[PDB]
């Protein structure tokens, strides 16, 4: 009993004092956050269009001269989603395991 | 406070406009969020934010 | 430390300052959403 | 409608500012062969 | 830059005899003008 009550005591003291104890769980929250922050950061890319902003194309070009620019942003943003969903699908398998 | 199709100076978009507390310095006209999307503007006629 | 749990982002905060300091309003505003787990942090504590 | 232009070698520049531009005047003129643009489409120039 | 010249500036009181102060502050813009010239060289101006 005294050895058990002491050991359950050290569990509190260890978790309370150290920074690292939950690192395996913090690393999941961090990877989930990082990938969403990256998927947002990707939206700022031109991919070779005259703007990263969809409205700044549609407010500067006509209904034909825009389509090539917009298709660049579609291709880049769609490949950004296929990357994210591949990362998260593969990651899911790690969490399942 | 209503959803609207705004244009300021050619910065076309869609949103609810609202009164800001962001301390824009006299030289500034737009303010941006992490995503590189505008989320504040100084109105070109009456210079409130 | 949690990057949200999908709870009640009813623009009472996500309109105003916190929309500038918190990444998660920018994620929301770009069509990325976080959804709650079925079992609450109280129900997992009950099963435990 | 400047009387005499500059030579291509010594090309002139004007700063145009603090004024309203109505490019539809220029585009609605028959006078031009050439009215070609590289980061905007001419009918949109008036909306901007 | 590319057919503009511009000035950024700040004022701060400090009590250091002959050295540039440890600390941090950033310079706000004060003017821009489109002089558009081949600058190479510069000098300062002062009074008795
Ligand atoms: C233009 O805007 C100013 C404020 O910047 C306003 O005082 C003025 O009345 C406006 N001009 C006219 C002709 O009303
Ligand atoms: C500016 O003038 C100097 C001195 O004649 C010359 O060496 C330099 O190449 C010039 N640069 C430009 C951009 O005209």
């Amino acid at each position: 009993a005294n050895q058990f009550n002491s050991a359950i005591g050290k569990i509190q003291d260890s978790l309370s004092s150290t920074a690292s104890a939950l690192g395996k769980l913090q690393n999941v929250v961090n990877q989930n956050a990082q990938a969403l922050n990256t998927l947002v950061k990707q939206l700022s890319s031109n991919f070779g269009a005259i703007s990263s902003v969809l409205n700044d194309i549609l407010s500067r070009l006509d209904k034909v001269e825009a389509e090539v620019q917009i298709d660049r942003l579609i291709t880049g943003r769609l490949q950004s989603l296929q990357t994210y969903v591949t990362q998260q699908l593969i990651r899911a398998a790690e969490i399942r395991a | 406070n209503k959803c609207v199709n705004f244009n300021f100076n050619g910065l076309t978009g869609t949103g609810v406009l609202t009164e800001s507390n962001k301390k824009f310095l006299p030289f500034q006209q737009f303010g941006r969020d992490i995503a590189d999307t505008t989320d504040a503007v100084r109105d070109p006629q009456t210079l409130e934010i | 430390t949690l990057a949200d749990a999908g709870f009640i982002k009813q623009y009472g905060d996500c309109l105003g300052d916190i929309a500038a300091r918190d990444l998660i309003c920018a994620q929301k505003f770009n069509g990325l959403t976080v959804l709650p787990p079925l079992l609450t942090d109280e129900m997992i504590a009950q099963y435990t | 409608n400047a009387t005499r232009f500059a030579s291509v070698y010594a090309w002139n520049r004007k700063r145009i500012s603090n004024c309203v531009a109505d490019y539809s005047v220029l585009y609605n003129s028959a006078s031009f062969s050439t009215f070609k643009c590289y980061g905007v489409s001419p009918t949109k120039l008036n909306d901007l | 830059i590319d057919g503009y010249f511009k000035i950024y500036s700040k004022h701060t009181p400090i009590n250091l005899v002959r050295d540039l102060p440890q600390g941090f502050s950033a310079l706000e813009p004060l003017v821009d003008l489109p002089i558009g010239i081949n600058i190479t060289r510069f000098q300062t101006l002062l009074a008795l």
